């Protein structure tokens, strides 16, 4: 996996890979990383495919029934805190998890949170997650300003994963975009890297070391 | 977590035309050394079922207490005891199998590997194995230890597939089973000369020989 | 020291059409190097348009379809005999399965069905819960051996239009159930050439609106 | 030791070498020059165990030495790489093999072209516009495959190389105290001071 | 355990005991709360029959469950000590888990949840 | 590997079936276990495959250079002599278990050789990991005076249990024939009773279905 | 394996079982264990197959160029053959072996080597997994001077009953008879021996 | 630390009616780290073609290694080495490693000069031969090859037919390996003429 | 140990050396390895003597409490009780176990309890360390309905090579006599088993 | 994690902590704020094993509120330590310990005093006039014997401080991204913000 997510001016960009391996065999080109908890709310998944997807999907469930209760939608610090203490309980069992809690909130703003199974919760601007984190980041940290633009950001973060899923052995298959505003989170796309790399690397000019 | 002490070796078994045939020999092995010899480890549930039984030999006579107290709690409050509601092969082997995978389940096994043999209400043959690791199979020859790579063969020469079986006489099948009994002997080392073998048919019911034996060996030096 | 899991061997395959889907598996079974049954079928009727295959270890296999079988009746008494949609069915076996994340079902499980627009569906699971639905998926031992092939003649992966220098794909289209079946008969063919654990025989389970119906072909016993 | 960056570019290769040696908690030093000129236009820069990366080093470039003076002539930097990377698959099924990682730059004065090979410990050799060893390859691989053009000039790859050392001097765990960085071209080996 | 249902209903429809703790709120020394445009004030009366009390120590009327919301009663002392504690706790243990004070609605509906437990639990009044 | 040696007669035969596996995969669908020291001492090979071809060719070499120097016919027994001195020599580490089997001036011979380096002799042997397949037959069928044709039927047909039974044994049954007096018969793929069936199609694609980036002609001319 | 050696009157017989086992699974149910070294000096083997007879092919080949040089070696000087190969590869070996010989001046003897290399001068000899079984029966039925037919009922009784306990053991009892008149083969099938 | 999977690889060799192929990819990694996307593994002495999948400084060795080999043998023989000699070379080469083996997975191919046959063949990392008929699989995607191979695969295949067949192999089973892409070449081998083409791939 | 329980015309009778163990260090040469369980219901004990004194210590209060309530125990109820404690507990005892007693209607009955914890009804029985050298000697020697006094010089003949050969056996040997007649016990010095 | 200092001086306790979080070889944070405010004047700083300090520091954090609360008092640094200090030594023992470190920095009102306590995670208290845990003391310890004064002000301390900051980051193998100071007096806890 490479997963991302960064803040800025105009709210959030989170994109994510679409492999799953089990050791060197590739298990799936195809695995939807990122979950919808709600139209405000977004997780992504890094690391073991059933940890993420079932506590991240039961996470959702806790959102719900926290709407229910309060009749308000949860906050980002809160839903985030809820998978933390969660995996928290299991450390040591052998869980294994890198996530990023993704949203907007009346009075949070744009809020991204970091969280790992072995129970880090961290509030921040840019993260990079999975076996290809360092590719994305390389990419991502060298063209990343507040001031980008939606359209520059978008691609910029579809741009970090395309270098991560050709570095890396362990990511690849597709990338998957989100936008995350004030009104919600909007998607924008599956984009293969089979097609996404070639048209890259002719417009952009980029990825000399490959045989073109 | 256990340890196998006191062992039995192969249990083989087959289906023919009317019924199945099953096998095992009399040996209660302690390591190398061939400690009993008046071991029986195959056990008749009514008329119309023989369980098989391989492995640990303590584990085994507690099987046989279950299957005991298995035929008593079926007889109570039910006056088609011996008749329709009689107990089943195809019941016992469930049960078994249950109890053999809840047992793996627990990390506390019963160590060992277990043939049901018999005849259901409907006269369709029953053949079907289970293990310490609750693992259940078919087929017109099922064999354990050594017996699924010796006997199993010799079986399969005579019942290939399904269609065989029709086709496969009592005294055939017979003659197979005493036929690997003795190449047994010979070539698997934890096994005795005497042992039982059971017929459970569809006519004739069920017919427990006791105290066989192997004979009519070759035992040749070639020159060098 | 006492070992809980074993392997079983076998493979297992389901492919999704526009109004129908297969799930085919071999019916050998094994340990290490004998063969057990040269007939165990590992491919399940469940009710309600579902068939299912837990492939690997078959005592965690057995024990997996005879729960979800059970999770059907059970759905039927407590739901005024509501029919199981495949959805509904995957996520009902993902808590089966991570319901022993510490202690795990040593299986591939694979669904098939109808979806709820009465077009064919393909769910896949990892031993712990995991789910995905896809057009196609292989499963088991030699799932490494056919899995490619599927991709590339289930969705056409790396075929281009002639002429077109490599700049159009192929396009993807729905495949017949006559075609269906002779890439399944294929894939079983080619892996039981080529791996040891596969043979004796095939059955495909084909699913439609009308029910589901059984195959049966022959393979190499070697 | 630890990070040894390469890039070639149009008419030169440009090597960075870390200049912090660690032993334990203590950095005991942050001006090493994790390098060694084997001819007057071939460099060969290293990373890998304590002792080593300089015993190995300083071997090679004495061979080497010794050859330019036997014959009258420099070697061409693939020639050079050819023999380091024999000598490295020789080391590997030794009693004791050198665990040295190497990027050798040069500048082939027959062809007019500079030249980045890339050898590992265990002999695996590779020509690249832009090479790494360590971890340092988990950062600036991926920003190499973006901003990396192959006409660019000497000054344009000190800017992507500056671009490097600031991707890993965020992101990196360690404090390797900078680089020391040397060019090779047409005219031999020089030292850039200020970086 | 010590089992018995004290908190049962009667023919007419009412659970007497829940009535008669009413009864001791009635008894209890009068409480008023009175909110304003930007404050509320809570007023409470301390009977005069008790003379020589020492009002640096004595229980005030008024308890601070957090910074934000504070909680005044009638009836029973000793009971109300049981609320309050109750209340605080779970006034840290919301800012713990969802990083934010509790509101005023919640932490009554918390306290109200508690006194609900206590008319159809076993064993207790 | 099944492999099997049986005495006759006038002479002796082995035979071998033909699978070479890689863990679960079939590397090899049809490769010679039958090796040739000498004109008529031929050599059943199991265990690693790359030391049963080599410890049999180096025997074999200088079997060949002792018949030259002596001007003699070379004997079993000296190939048995050496192989099992070789084997010994490496305690094991050359993985080869052999079957040696030929005719001599002395008569005719049958061994086995295991990777330790001890030998038996026997009118019948079998060796592999399908060999109690094998040795199952042959304790059952086997006879004091077979003929020639008698023993390449016993001894086929232990190679047969092999390929039905044994995973790791497949495919065909080679057979060498050594009689006395006779020159010696390899008779490769002995029988086939495994040929793969028709596939239902033909994976033949249109010609520029594959993208390409680049061509270019390339020199092997000096 | 199950083997042993016994002196009596007229010489020596050596005797063992014909099992040779990997693991469970027996490789070769009619196993020769009796090996000749020379012409009257013959072994028992026991314990790994390839070491013990790649010994007794070193030790017939060392007989041999005695022979060659000084004559027939006598019973004792083979046993110090064995001896010395076993002793001084104490450490990669698991050799188990009993020499027996007939000389005309010594008449019948029996030396034992265990695993360590030592050498033991005995009146008879068991050893072999299956011999544990047996120490009492033996023990208490040997005498010295027995006749032949003794002698064999002795062995054929004995290995019957180690056979019968030692799962390691079995197959055909076969026996060397040592002396004066020269080497007889006997062999006892187990429709013979397991009834006795 | 397995030395066979440390840098990834594949290749595979088909044979057709007067023709054979050749193919492999062009990754060389360090485990996750894609480092060159440029690392051809197949070789040619003469008209003998020798693909090597495994650790890729062995590779490099055994490639100089029988080059070295090849030129003093058409030193001393005056004539070019055919395919089933070097095959027996290559064997012998590498069980003379035999407790310290090269950690390679070798296929030779090519077409017999004096014959015209289509020979190819495969080894183990200690020179076992494998011969085939149809075709020889090597690498870390090597069960995949093996499936793709054995289903796509038919004989007598035409030398355009046949690269169709034989990249198709390749692609699809390079996609569900990791280590193991980015790139790849196919040789097409005719008695008299060889024709090498690059493959678009996809480059994850 | 060595220890044996043998069934004969009369009853049964049960023998055992007197050898404890910690290492080869004899702790007690003067042990009772014959141990009431009831009045005429015994056993021979083997393996841990930690573990089979609270075994038997459990067994004797199991069969007190029965006998107060049921009346006399049978000797197969005795052995049940044992197995049952030996099987359900097999992870943490090493316990080998014979059991003896005499009806009046079933007369002598011997039980063997191995480690596993299974249940073996044999005319008689041999266990502990020193019983594998007497597996021989004993299937030779036993017959059915032998006398007291054959019965007494077979349990003293084969003890006497189990503690020979053993030596993790030795001491003296002690037996226990169960007939109608009543309980009768022996013991038997080196002195005179050892030239036997 | 990582660096946790801490210095008593005349009037203040001073608190330098590390803004570095490290996962493997990614510097995933570099404004990390590794301590919780106890009560008004009582701040505890930590370091440890990844989750178990913050969910430690949080839990210690509830604790003392609700003790403030249904007291309306505030508990003297010295009464915390001894609370901290026992759930330590009781989480010792358990199932799984906390592996947290933690150094407390408070004023006590009632005695006019700054105190420092440094507890790890075994249990282990002690009052000090400087403090640290992890590799950090093996250099600020013999740095602080040598310059320290019982008596320097508040502005003396920051100066001490930041002799301790530049020794490390020239010594420590590791990047930790500086420190952020925070200062515990009568008037309570306040942050420096340009360090
Ligand atoms: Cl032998
Ligand atoms: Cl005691
Ligand atoms: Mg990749
Ligand atoms: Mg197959
Ligand atoms: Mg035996
Ligand atoms: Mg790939």
């Amino acid at each position: 996996t490479t997963t991302l997510a960064f803040r800025f001016q105009g709210g959030i960009i989170v994109a994510v890979d679409s492999r799953a391996t089990a050791g060197n065999w590739v298990a799936s080109q195809t695995v939807k990383k990122v979950i919808e908890i709600n139209p405000f709310l977004l997780g992504t998944m890094a690391g073991g495919a059933a940890d993420c997807q079932f506590w991240e999907t039961w996470l959702g469930s806790q959102c719900r029934l926290h709407e229910l209760r309060e009749k308000e939608r949860i906050s980002v610090a809160a839903a985030s805190k809820i998978l933390s203490n969660l995996v928290y309980q299991y450390k040591g069992a052998g869980l294994s998890m890198g996530t990023m809690i993704c949203g907007y909130t009346r009075k949070e703003g744009p809020t991204i949170y970091y969280v790992d199974s072995d129970g880090t919760r961290l509030k921040g601007d840019i993260f990079c997650v999975g076996s290809g984190q360092t590719f994305a980041y390389g990419v991502l940290d060298s063209n990343y300003k507040w001031d980008l633009s939606v359209e520059d950001a978008l691609y910029l973060g579809k741009r970090s994963i395309l270098a991560a899923a050709h570095r890396d052995a362990y990511s690849g298959g597709s990338v998957n975009l989100y936008h995350v505003t004030e009104d919600g989170w909007i998607y924008h796309g599956n984009h293969d890297v089979g097609e996404l790399f070639w048209k890259v690397k002719e417009e952009e000019g980029s990825f000399n070391n490959v045989i073109g | 977590t256990q340890q196998p002490i006191v062992t039995g070796t192969s249990v083989i078994s087959m289906k023919y035309d009317n019924g199945v045939i099953i096998a095992a020999d009399n040996l209660g092995s302690y390591g190398s050394l061939l400690r009993f010899n008046g071991v029986e480890r195959l056990i008749p549930v009514g008329d119309n079922t023989v369980v098989g039984i391989s492995g640990d030999i303590s584990d085994m006579q507690h099987i046989e207490r279950l299957l005991k107290d298995l035929v008593t709690e079926n007889a109570y409050d039910n006056p088609l005891a011996d008749a329709e509601e009689a107990l089943e092969p195809s019941y016992i082997f469930e049960y078994l199998a249950t109890v053999m995978y809840q047992r793996r389940s627990k990390m506390n096994p019963l160590w060992n590997a277990i043939i049901v043999a018999g005849v259901q209400s409907n006269g369709d043959q029953f053949l079907r194995y289970v293990n310490l690791l609750g693992v259940t199979y078919s087929s017109p020859t099922l064999a354990t230890g050594f017996g699924a790579h010796m006997a199993n063969p010799l079986l399969r020469k005579v019942v290939d597939r399904e269609s065989d079986i029709p086709k496969t006489t009592v005294q055939v099948a017979e003659e197979a089973i005493v036929n690997a009994m003795r190449v047994l002997y010979y070539r698997d080392a934890r096994s005795s000369r005497n042992f039982s073998l059971a017929i459970i048919d569809k006519n004739t019911g069920l017919t427990f020989k006791k105290n066989l034996q192997v004979e009519n060996m070759k035992w040749d030096f070639a020159k060098d | 020291q006492f070992n809980p899991y074993g392997d079983n061997g076998g493979t297992i395959l389901g492919i999704a059409g526009e109004d129908f889907a297969v799930l085919a598996g071999d019916t050998r079974n094994i340990t290490d190097y004998s063969i057990n049954s040269r007939y165990e079928p590992k491919v399940f009727d469940c009710g309600d348009n579902i068939v299912m295959s837990a492939n690997g270890f078959a005592a965690d296999g057995d024990a997996l379809v005879k729960r979800f079988k059970n999770s059907v009746k059970w759905y039927h008494f407590d739901h005024n005999d509501k029919k199981l949609s495949i959805n509904s069915a995957a996520r009902n076996i993902q808590h089966l399965l991570y319901g022993k994340r510490f202690f795990p079902y040593y299986v591939h499980t694979i669904i098939a069905g109808l979806d709820e627009d009465g077009k064919g569906a393909v769910y896949s699971f990892d031993p712990v819960g995991s789910y995905e639905r896809e057009q196609c998926r292989a499963g088991g031992a030699a799932a490494s051996l056919i899995m490619p092939f599927l991709d590339n003649q289930v969705n056409f992966k790396n075929q281009y239009e002639p002429g077109t220098n490599g700049k159009v794909k192929k396009p993807l289209k729905y495949l017949s159930v006559e075609e269906v079946i002779k890439l399944v008969r294929d894939s079983f063919t080619s892996a039981t050439e080529r791996h040891i654990q596969v043979g004796d025989g095939l059955e495909i389970l084909i699913v439609t609106k009308d029910g589901v119906r059984k195959e049966f072909y022959e393979l190499k016993r070697d | 030791m630890d990070i040894i960056l390469g890039i070639r570019v149009q008419d030169s290769v440009i090597l960075a070498s870390s200049k912090a040696v660690t032993r334990g908690i203590s950095v005991l030093k942050d001006s090493d020059d994790k390098t060694r000129q084997l001819s007057p236009h071939t460099l060969m820069s290293f990373a890998g165990e304590a002792g080593d990366t300089v015993q190995f080093a300083e071997y090679i470039q004495a061979n080497i030495q010794l050859y330019s003076i036997r014959e009258d002539y420099e070697l061409s930097p693939q020639a050079v790489s050819s023999f380091v990377r024999q000598e490295l698959a020789k080391s590997i099924r030794s009693r004791r093999p050198y665990q040295v990682n190497v990027l050798i730059g040069g500048y082939d004065k027959k062809k007019n072209k500079p030249e980045l090979y890339q050898i590992d410990y265990l002999g695996t050799k590779v020509e690249l516009p832009y090479g790494a060893h360590g971890y340092s390859g988990f950062y600036t691989f991926s920003l190499l495959d973006h901003h990396y053009r192959p006409d660019m000039t000497t000054e344009e790859g000190l800017d992507l190389l500056k671009l490097c050392v600031q991707e890993l001097e965020k992101r990196m765990p360690m404090d390797f105290k900078g680089v020391i960085v040397k060019i090779v071209d047409k005219d031999g080996i020089r030292q850039v001071d200020d970086f | 355990g010590y089992d018995r249902a004290l908190s049962i209903f009667s023919p007419d429809g009412h659970i007497f005991q829940v009535e008669y703790a009413l009864e001791a709120v009635k008894r209890g020394t009068c409480a008023v709360g009175v909110k304003g445009k930007n404050c509320v004030v809570l007023g409470c009366e301390r009977r005069s029959t008790l003379k020589l009390q020492d009002t640096r120590i004595t229980p005030s009327k008024v308890s601070k469950i957090d910074s934000h919301v504070v909680l005044s009663f009638s009836g029973l002392n000793a009971d109300s000590r049981i609320l309050i504690e109750k209340a605080r706790v779970e006034a840290q243990s919301h800012r713990l888990t969802l990083e934010d004070p509790v509101t005023v609605e919640y932490l009554t509906r918390y306290v109200a949840g508690v006194q609900q437990r206590y008319t159809q639990s076993g064993g207790v009044r | 590997t099944t492999i099997v040696g049986v005495k006759f007669n006038n002479g002796v035969v082995i035979a071998a079936d033909t699978r070479s596996t890689q863990g679960p995969i079939v590397a090899d669908k049809n490769c010679a276990k039958l090796h040739r020291i000498s004109p008529k001492i031929w050599c059943a090979g199991a265990g690693t495959a790359a030391d049963t071809e080599a410890v049999t060719q180096l025997i074999g070499s200088n079997i060949e250079l002792h018949s030259l120097y002596t001007s003699r016919e070379p004997r079993v027994v000296s190939a048995l002599q050496m192989l099992k001195q070789h084997l010994f020599k490496y305690q094991g580490h050359i993985g080869a278990y052999l079957i040696v089997a030929g005719v001599d001036p002395t008569g005719s011979h049958l061994f086995s050789i295991h990777a330790h380096g001890s030998t038996d002799v026997g009118y019948y042997l079998s060796l592999g990991s399908g060999s109690l397949a094998a040795m199952a037959v042959l304790e059952s069928h086997w006879k004091q005076d077979l003929t020639k044709e008698e023993a390449i039927k016993l001894a086929s047909d232990a190679i047969q249990a092999g390929i039905w039974n044994d995973l790791g044994s497949g495919s065909n049954v080679d057979v060498c024939v050594m009689e006395i007096g006779k020159d010696a018969e390899y008779l490769r793929n002995y029988l086939t009773p495994n040929v793969r069936e028709e596939k239902q199609k033909s994976y033949k694609f249109p010609r520029g279905t594959t993208a390409v980036l680049k061509e270019s002609i390339v020199n092997i001319c000096d | 394996t199950s083997i042993m050696a016994v002196t009596f009157k007229d010489g020596v017989i050596l005797g063992a079982d014909s099992r040779t086992t990997t693991g469970a699974y027996i490789a070769n149910r009619v196993t020769d264990k009796l090996t000749r070294v020379h012409d009257k000096i013959w072994c028992c083997r026991s314990g790994s197959a390839a070491d013990t007879q790649a010994i007794a092919d070193i030790v017939q080949y060392h007989l041999e160029l005695y022979t060659s040089q000084y004559g027939t070696p006598s019973t004792e000087t083979a046993a110090s053959v064995f001896k010395e190969l076993c002793y001084e590869n104490k450490d990669n070996l698991t050799a188990g072996i009993i020499v027996a010989g007939y000389d005309d001046k010594n008449k019948g003897e029996v030396y034992t080597i265990p695993l360590g290399g030592s050498v033991h001068k005995l009146p008879y000899a068991i050893a072999g997994s299956g011999s544990t079984f047996i120490y009492g029966y033996c023990d208490k039925n040997f005498r010295e001077n027995m006749s032949k037919e003794e002698t064999v009922d002795f062995i054929k009784h004995s290995l019957s009953q180690a056979i019968k306990w030692d799962g390691s053991s079995g197959g055909v009892i076969r026996m060397v008879v040592l002396t004066a008149a020269g080497v007889e083969r006997l062999i006892f099938y187990p429709d013979e021996y397991e009834q006795l | 630390s397995d030395p066979s999977s440390i840098n990834g690889g594949i290749v595979v060799a088909m044979t057709g009616k007067d023709c054979v192929a050749i193919a492999c990819d062009l990754r060389l990694g360090s485990q996750s780290l894609g480092v060159s996307n440029k690392f051809e593994k197949i070789f040619h002495y003469g008209h003998v073609f020798l693909g090597i999948t495994g650790l890729a400084t062995d590779v490099t060795t055994l490639n100089e290694m029988f080059r070295y080999k090849t030129n003093l043998y058409k030193l001393k023989e005056e004539r070019a080495i055919e395919p089933e000699t070097f095959t027996q070379l290559v064997s012998s080469s590498l069980y003379e490693r035999r407790f310290g083996p090269y950690f390679v997975g070798p296929v030779v191919a090519g077409i017999n000069s004096k014959s015209g046959k289509p020979f190819i063949a495969g080894f183990d990392l200690i020179g076992c031969i494998d011969e085939a008929k149809d075709f020889i699989v090597s690498g870390t995607a090597s069960d995949q090859l093996f499936g793709m191979c054995e289903s796509l695969y038919e004989p007598n295949l035409e030398p355009e037919d046949l690269f169709e067949t034989i990249s198709q192999a390749l692609l699809n089973a390079a996609d569900r390996d990791a280590l193991s892409g980015w790139g790849a070449v196919v040789y097409i081998i005719k008695k008299d003429e060889v024709v090498k083409r690059y493959l678009k791939m996809r480059q994850d």
